[PDB]
Formats: C-alpha cells, sequence, structure tokens
C-alpha cells in the first residue's frame, strides 16, 4: 500500500513499481495500473477497469477502488455492480461487503444506493436492525420526489415495519409512522402499550386534529396538561380548540385556566379570538404580570393590539417595563433612557438590556456614509465598555468596520466571542474582509481544520445513528451532513487560505488545498449550500434594509476554478467553460467583470492550446488593461469604502498568478505581462489613498448623541487604514 | 413555551443562545452523541410566534455500582429574551416526566463553586450541594465545582 500512495501523490516511480509488484503476482495492482493511466490517459482506463469488473474481483479493497473509479467517471450502473457482483457471487460476506458499501457511500448522498444495499443485507440477513435500515431508506427515498415510484416505497416500508411487530420501543413506531396516513397514526398510537415520548405524543396530537377527532384530543390533552404538568403552549391551543369543536363553553375553559402562569395568560388571549371576543382586557393583564420581563412585547406584538392599549404612552422606574413600552411604540430616540441607565448592574455576564433601545436607535441611524459608520462605531466600542458580552453590539461592529478598509479589527471580536466548531460554518462571513496576514492565515487553517473534524464526527454518528436505532434524529445527521458537505462558507474558507498563500509568499499551505481541489472538482463546480446566520444580529428587531457584510458568493466559485485551472496539467478545457459560464451570468461589479475577464484570458493563454491569432486577441486585452490607469476604476469614489482594499487584494492576488503562470509557461508575452504589472506599486502609491483617507477623516465633524472620546477610534482607524493599505500596495 | 425534540440542524440556528459567553458551543460529536445515547433528554424550547428556539436542556444516565442509575444534567441555557420567567427551571423540571428520569435514583449537575447564581437556581428547584470536586473554553474547567443532587420519588 507504501507503494499506492507514493502513486497518488505522484508519478513515473509510480508505474515502475507496480510494473514490478504486478510482476511478481493481484486484481489490487491491475486496478492500480490502470488508475496510474487513467492519471496519463483515461480512455484505456475505462476500458481496462471494465474489463476488471467482470473478472469479480472478490476483495473488499480492490471492489471499493472500483467503485470508487466508475463513480468518478459518472458511471453509477458499473460502481454499484461490482458489490453487486460479489454479493451474489460470495453471499457469505454479505454482511462485511454491504458495510464497507455502506459506509463508503454516505458522502454520497443516494438514497437508492442506501436502499439498495440495505436491500441486500436485509435479504441475506437475520436481523431486525437490518429489516429497520431497509424500511427507514424507503422513507429517505420518499424525501426526493420520484412521485411514480412513491405508492410503492411507501407500500414496502409499512409492509417490512408490519412484519416487526410487536414493537420494542419508540423508534421502531416512529419508523411504522412514516408510511402512515394520518388516520392509521391515531389509530396505531392509541393501541401503544409503550410509553410514547415526546415526539409520537407530538405525532398523535397533529394526526387527530387533522382527523378532527377532537373528542380524543380534548382528552389528551388536557390529561398532559392538568395530570402530567407539561405546560405546553402548543398543546394548550389544541385544548381550547379541541374544547370549542366538541362544544364546550368559554366559561368551561376559562374555569380551569386559574394559574397566572406566562402560557395561560397567552392563552387567554388566544381564547378571546377563538370564541370572537374582544381582546383588550387579556392584553392588559399580561402586560400587568409581564411588562417588567423582556419576553412582554415579543409575546404581544404577535397579536393585533387594540390602539386603546398602545394609548398607554403616557409617562417609568423599571427599565424593561420602559423597554417594553418604546417598543410597542416604536420609538428610535432612546438615549434618554441609556443616559438613566447606562451602568451594567445585576450579573456580570448578563446583558444590559438597555442596549435593546441602544442598538435600535443605532441601526435606524445607519445611512452607509463613512462618518456615520465611524460615529456608531464609537457607539458600539462604547457600550461594550460597560455591556461587555453583548454579542448582538459586537456583530454590528464586525457589520460596520466591514464597511472601511479597517481590516485589520475583526478577527479581535470574534475571537473574543469564542466561535468555534459549527458557529464558523455559521458566521466565518463576518471575517470576509479580513487583511492577508499570516495570523489570518493560520486562523482560517483553524477553521478548516473544524470542517476537516466535523466531516468525520458526522459520518461516525450516521454510522452509530444507524448501528443503534436512532431513527428520530438519523434524517438530521444525514442533512447536517449534506448541508456541509459543500458550503459556500467551507469554499469561502478554501478560497481565503488559497489567497492569503499566495500573497505571502507561504507555500507550505498552498499544496493541501490545490490537491483538495483536484479531489473534490465535482463539488467546486456544483452549487454551494448556505447556511449562514444573518439572523442573530437582528433578534428582537425588526430586520431592514442597512448595511450588509460584502460577500461575493460568485467570486469564492471563480477563485476555486481559478486555482483549479492554474494547477490543472492535462486539459483546463472543461473547467474554462465552466468559468466563463459563470461569469457570462454573474451580477459583478465594473471592476470585477473585468477582473475575472483578465482571468479568464491569462488562463486561456497559459493553459490551453491555442493557434497563434486567438493568442494574441486574448492577449492584446491583457495589454491595453494592465495599467492603472486602466485598473483605477478598482478604486472607488468614497475612498473610505472597504471595497478598495478588497478590490485591492485582488488585484495583488492577480499579479501574483501572472508572475505564477509565467515561471511554468513561459513566453514572450507573458515576460510583456510581468513587465507591465512591475510599475502598479510605485503607481498605486502615488494616489496617495491613505493620507487622502486620513484627511477625509480629520475632516468629520461629530455631534455624538452621547459622551464619548471620538480620538482614541479615529486614531485607531487611521492607524488600521495605513497598516492594511500599505501592506497590500508594498504586495504589488 | 413549547417543548420539541431536539435535531442536529438547529445547531445551525442556535447562535442567538449559543453565543452567550457562559454557553459552551460543543463539537458535533459531543451533540450528536446526547442524540445518540440519550435522544428523549436532549430537547429545546419554542416560542410563538416563528418556533425560535428559546433554550434547551441536554441530560443523560449514567450507571454505578450498574446496578442503580441517575440522570445527568449537562447543560441548561435559555435565550436572553425569555429570561426570569422560569424557562430554565421549566427545563429542568420536565426532566422529571420523562419514564427514562424516573426510573433513575436521583437527578445531579455541577455548578461552579463561584456560580452562586446557578447554586440558587437548582436549590429553588429542590437539589442540595452533595460533594465538592476538583474540576481538573468560555469556562475554566480548573474551578471546584458542586455536585448538587435532587432525589427521585
Ligand atoms: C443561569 C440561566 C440558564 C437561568 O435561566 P432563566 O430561564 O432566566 O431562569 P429562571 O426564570 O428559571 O430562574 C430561576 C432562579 O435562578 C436564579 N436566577 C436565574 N437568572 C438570574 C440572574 N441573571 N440574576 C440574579 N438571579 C437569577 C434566581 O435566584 C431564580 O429565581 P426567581 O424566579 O425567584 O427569580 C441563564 O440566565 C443563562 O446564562 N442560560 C445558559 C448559560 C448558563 O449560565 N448555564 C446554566 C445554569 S447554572
Amino acid at each position: 500500500e507504501i507503494i499506492d500512495f507514493i502513486d497518488q501523490g505522484n508519478t513515473y516511480a509510480q508505474s515502475l513499481i507496480t510494473k514490478k509488484l504486478a510482476k511478481s503476482p493481484l486484481f489490487y495492482h491491475v486496478l492500480q495500473n490502470e488508475i496510474h493511466l487513467k492519471s496519463g490517459q483515461r480512455e484505456l482506463a475505462i476500458k481496462k477497469n471494465l474489463e476488471l469488473l467482470n473478472r469479480y474481483p472478490n476483495d473488499p479493497l480492490t471492489i471499493e477502488k472500483l467503485s470508487d473509479f466508475f463513480s468518478k467517471m459518472e458511471m453509477e450502473k458499473e460502481s454499484s455492480l461490482v458489490y453487486e457482483n460479489a454479493i451474489k457471487k460470495y453471499p457469505v460476506s454479505t454482511e462485511t461487503l454491504c458495510l464497507s458499501w455502506f459506509d463508503n457511500s454516505i458522502e454520497k448522498y443516494d438514497f437508492k444506493v442506501f436502499n439498495r444495499i440495505f436491500m441486500y443485507l436485509n435479504k441475506n440477513g437475520k436481523s431486525r436492525l437490518h429489516t429497520l435500515w431497509y424500511a427507514f431508506s424507503f422513507h429517505l427515498l420518499l424525501q426526493e420526489g420520484e412521485t411514480d415510484k412513491a405508492s410503492l416505497y411507501n407500500s414496502l416500508g409499512k409492509k417490512l415495519m408490519e412484519g416487526l411487530q410487536p414493537f420494542e420501543n419508540t423508534q421502531e413506531i416512529y419508523v411504522y409512522t412514516l408510511f402512515l396516513s394520518s388516520k392509521e397514526i391515531e389509530q396505531v398510537l392509541s393501541g401503544v402499550t409503550l410509553p410514547l415520548d415526546l415526539e409520537l405524543k407530538l405525532l398523535y396530537m397533529k394526526a387527530m386534529k387533522e382527523n378532527a377527532s377532537f373528542e380524543a384530543l380534548h382528552a389528551y390533552t388536557e390529561k398532559l396538561l392538568f395530570k402530567e404538568k407539561f405546560d405546553d403552549f402548543d398543546t394548550w391551543k389544541l385544548w381550547i380548540l379541541s374544547g370549542k369543536e366538541i362544544g364546550k363553553s368559554f366559561e368551561e375553559l376559562d374555569q380551569k385556566l386559574t394559574l397566572p402562569t406566562r402560557n395561560i395568560s397567552l392563552l387567554k388571549i388566544e381564547l378571546d379570538i377563538l370564541y370572537s371576543r374582544n381582546i383588550e382586557t387579556s392584553v392588559e393583564n399580561y402586560y400587568q404580570k409581564f411588562n417588567t420581563k423582556l419576553c412582554c412585547y415579543a409575546d404581544l406584538s404577535q397579536y393585533e393590539l387594540p390602539t386603546s392599549f398602545i394609548g398607554s404612552l403616557k409617562n417609568e422606574e423599571n427599565l424593561i417595563t420602559v423597554v417594553n413600552n418604546r417598543k410597542f411604540v416604536n420609538q428610535t430616540d432612546n438615549w434618554d433612557v441609556y443616559e438613566r441607565f447606562s451602568t451594567k448592574e445585576g450579573a456580570e455576564y448578563d446583558s444590559n438590556p438597555v442596549n435593546e433601545l441602544t442598538l435600535r436607535t443605532i441601526v435606524s441611524d445607519l445611512d452607509s456614509s463613512p462618518q456615520n459608520t465611524i460615529k456608531n462605531i464609537v457607539l458600539l466600542k462604547h457600550l461594550l465598555e460597560q455591556d461587555k458580552y453583548n454579542y448582538k453590539l459586537k456583530l454590528w461592529l464586525m457589520k460596520l468596520y466591514s464597511q472601511l478598509n479597517t481590516n485589520d479589527l475583526i478577527f479581535p471580536i470574534y475571537n473574543g466571542l469564542k466561535i468555534r466548531m459549527t458557529q464558523h460554518e455559521t458566521l466565518n462571513y463576518y471575517l470576509t474582509t479580513t487583511n492577508p496576514s499570516k495570523i489570518n492565515l493560520d486562523a482560517w487553517v483553524d477553521i478548516y481544520r473544524f470542517y476537516l473534524t466535523s466531516k468525520q464526527e458526522i459520518k461516525e454518528s450516521i454510522i452509530q445513528g444507524f448501528d443503534n436505532g436512532v431513527f428520530n434524529k438519523l434524517e438530521g445527521f444525514i442533512n447536517f451532513s449534506k448541508r456541509m458537505q459543500n458550503s459556500i462558507s467551507l469554499n469561502f474558507t478554501v478560497a481565503k487560505i488559497l489567497q492569503i498563500s499566495t500573497i505571502l509568499g507561504t507555500d507550505g499551505y498552498l499544496n493541501y488545498f490545490i490537491h483538495y481541489l483536484k479531489t473534490n472538482e465535482a463539488l467546486i463546480v456544483s452549487d454551494y449550500t448556505d447556511n449562514r446566520d444573518f439572523k442573530s444580529e437582528w433578534n428582537g428587531l425588526e430586520k431592514i434594509d442597512c448595511i450588509d457584510v460584502p460577500v461575493n458568493d460568485v467570486a469564492t466559485k471563480l477563485k476555486l476554478l481559478v486555482y483549479s485551472i492554474v494547477f490543472e496539467d492535462q486539459d483546463a478545457s472543461r473547467l474554462l467553460k465552466v468559468f466563463n459560464k459563470i461569469t457570462s451570468n454573474a451580477k459583478f461589479s465594473v471592476f470585477d467583470n473585468l477582473l475575472y475577464k483578465l482571468y479568464f484570458n491569462l488562463l486561456k493563454i497559459t493553459k490551453t492550446k491555442l493557434n497563434p491569432q486567438e493568442t494574441q486577441s486574448l492577449y492584446n486585452y491583457l495589454q491595453k488593461n494592465l495599467k492603472t490607469d486602466k485598473l483605477k476604476i478598482l478604486i472607488p469614489e468614497n475612498l473610505l469604502s472597504g471595497e478598495l482594499t478588497q478590490n485591492l487584494t485582488n488585484l495583488v492576488e492577480f499579479i501574483k498568478i501572472v508572475k505564477l503562470l509565467a515561471k511554468r509557461h513561459p513566453s514572450s508575452y507573458m515576460n510583456q505581462l510581468v513587465n507591465l504589472v512591475k510599475p502598479f506599486g510605485k503607481e498605486f502609491k502615488n494616489l496617495k489613498l491613505v493620507q487622502r483617507q486620513h484627511e477625509i477623516i480629520d475632516s468629520m465633524d461629530f455631534e455624538p448623541p452621547i459622551s464619548v472620546d471620538i480620538s482614541q477610534t479615529k486614531l485607531e482607524i487611521k492607524s488600521s487604514i495605513e497598516d492594511c493599505v500599505v501592506a497590500l500596495l508594498n504586495s504589488l | 413555551t413549547s417543548i420539541k425534540p431536539f435535531q442536529m440542524e438547529d445547531l445551525f440556528e442556535l447562535n442567538p443562545v449559543n453565543l452567550d459567553p457562559l454557553t459552551e458551543n460543543f463539537n458535533v460529536s459531543f451533540y450528536s452523541q446526547y442524540l445518540i445515547e440519550w435522544p428523549q433528554l436532549f430537547y429545546k424550547s419554542v416560542e410563538t410566534p416563528n418556533g425560535q428556539a428559546s433554550g434547551y436542556m441536554m441530560a443523560k444516565t449514567e450507571g454505578q455500582l450498574k446496578k442503580e442509575w441517575h440522570t445527568h444534567i449537562t447543560a441548561v441555557t435559555v435565550l436572553d429574551q425569555y429570561r426570569r420567567i422560569g424557562l430554565a427551571s421549566k427545563l429542568c423540571l420536565e426532566l422529571e416526566n420523562l419514564t427514562q428520569v424516573k426510573d433513575t435514583l436521583f437527578i445531579d449537575l455541577f455548578v461552579k463553586v463561584t456560580n452562586t447564581l446557578g447554586r440558587i437556581l437548582y436549590e429553588k428547584l429542590g437539589y442540595s450541594v452533595f460533594r465538592r470536586v476538583v474540576g481538573y473554553n468560555k469556562i475554566d474547567d480548573s474551578v471546584d465545582a458542586f455536585d448538587m443532587r435532587k432525589l427521585l420519588p
């Protein structure tokens, strides 16, 4: 196997090592030989691997590689037939073969394969567990939408589960319900002698409601609420619903609502609505009990509040009472309340409720002008001095910084929030504008190691969840894995590592991530999933059109194509076609449209075979536009806008790639492009982008709404702009 | 509040809770382990009107001498908007309704010795300090803790 790892890493000693090893021999080495051919040329390799398939390999490693090879060539027929032929030929190894098949198949969420594996495993299987697998896999398939197979899939799963009666636990019962109507679910769950879990209780109540079984549901919910201390709002609503349906009076229901709990106080509103009565008194009663609670507004504002209740906006001592009242009247001018409660009090790790009001005031004031952004940066930092763990203020502070060339200053906030593991997948994008430093590069690699860790942990979770019976949770493990496999946050992480690696001269990381791209081309070219969190900084606020972190999802894909093409050794034309289709529909700024046209012409000239006239046309466009007089359009008219360092960072990376290709593919026209980029650093420095930004900042006047020091922030922002911009200019 | 079973994909929508500075965000494997081994003891609170998670409970059962079992609370947290209305107390009390928990002898938990807040919370729920224990990212785990117990019927 050691010789095989050298072959993978590549490339001439590989064919010799296999020529020697195979000359000693057996099917494995021939599979290797024909992979090495595929690494040289492929039409032979498929014929040769097809030749191997028919010899019925009978060895697990050789089967795995074959099925891997055929799947790599979009030959799903053959990738499955290797295992099926082995199971057919050697049915005593059915379990072992099927589990290897399954463990290797998980990454590729082909529920037809899962169900096919489970079919073989259940035929040569004396296993209740395996029957459950097979049955559950029919539900998985049903979640894909070949509606013409749906009736069959549902009938096969139902009948497999019926074969396992009597049921031994709530997981098996759950699986059965996946193939049942609402009518059947009620009938089944009403006869279960085992105690139901929460999952099945909720399913039982939903079924009764759908069947209009309002006697059975009123009785059932009443049991949960009045005898089993559940105290569940959704269950309370079903209880009053079914109560009315079976003819109970309003008074009959309300007389049982004696405890002044939160859920019952809200329910009284829900009960007025249900009986076409007036909302007012029960809204007032909830407010009197809960106005000192931060929940009050969110609980009431979901109803249509009478204008009389809101009219009590006249003239308080309890801070949270004031917070709710200011929310009810949607008042955005709240510094007066801040001045009365600026001091953090209570538990040290609690946020100060005043900053629910101040954040609303700050968000309403945001107008995207750089003076307004800097002013509100000063206010956020000031609030965070006393309210040190308020995450919403922290997230917004990063968003504001993301509007400027202060790329230095976001990572300390992100890391002070102790983002780790899955939070990187959802919050990553806050680091979009961070500067290409070595410390940031190492942080990004650390983020990538989370991705490596999560990939292996969720795979094992899926294996253990199947081995244990936990069908209640399995679909969520599988979907979690799927959503993580090719997310925009993962690909941004790789794109960002590559960019900083090439801007700095650090080739240590570059070779690992180039190898990821060539390994996962099919994903790089596919559509990415999006699990980013654009909501948490709005929790308890109404989301409005405000400033955004400046993500660019199409550029992320194109960056990965760029690197994939640069390091393509056989045929780049397929990747350039994807590149050109994407740029044709890309939705870019003027500069980004030019950048990726420049990239496209650069890669076509260096990585494809062109006649001399095609070469000259593509190269002439690079020659005319690799000039500061053309590239100045990367400079925004608002010099303080973060787009300046974003575009400049991309220009620097593009020039590094020009130089890389000039080495790997020397030509007179590449040496001329290397020559053309030489004066960029001098020419961009002479534009004095730092000084002009410092002058605009010093000319800005500030009338902050509270007592703050602007000075310390102006200096930190000017120094950060300088450090980040000068690092880029010296890198041209 | 309503209570719902926790599912893995809830992890993607938990930042309002898990960005709290005392609320750890664990590895995928740790969350999934609780869902695999004690799936009923990992549930979430949810609020009207959008079904947003207002908090969650992660608990487990654990065997000793293993002729004698107990339940253990590993994590309770409540979103800031829904604090001081007994939601944490409700999540802890709901354990006592689960038959898997009722079949154990007691519920225990660890509170840091400096967390006078948490001790009182659990004391109000019927827990009492049983024993001080040694300790050894967001929380310094080297700080001593109180194991607190509540005997079950
Ligand atoms: C500790 C925490 C989970 C409590 O949640 P909650 O839903 O607000 O609490 P409850 O309404 O059920 O309150 C119960 C009690 O603990 C205490 N308490 C809870 N939060 C309080 C705070 N910030 N300050 C002073 N006392 C408080 C009380 O003395 C009290 O009872 P009361 O009803 O007579 O006021 C919470 O505020 C938070 O940090 N969530 C997750 C992180 C963490 O610190 N972990 C777990 C607990 S040790």
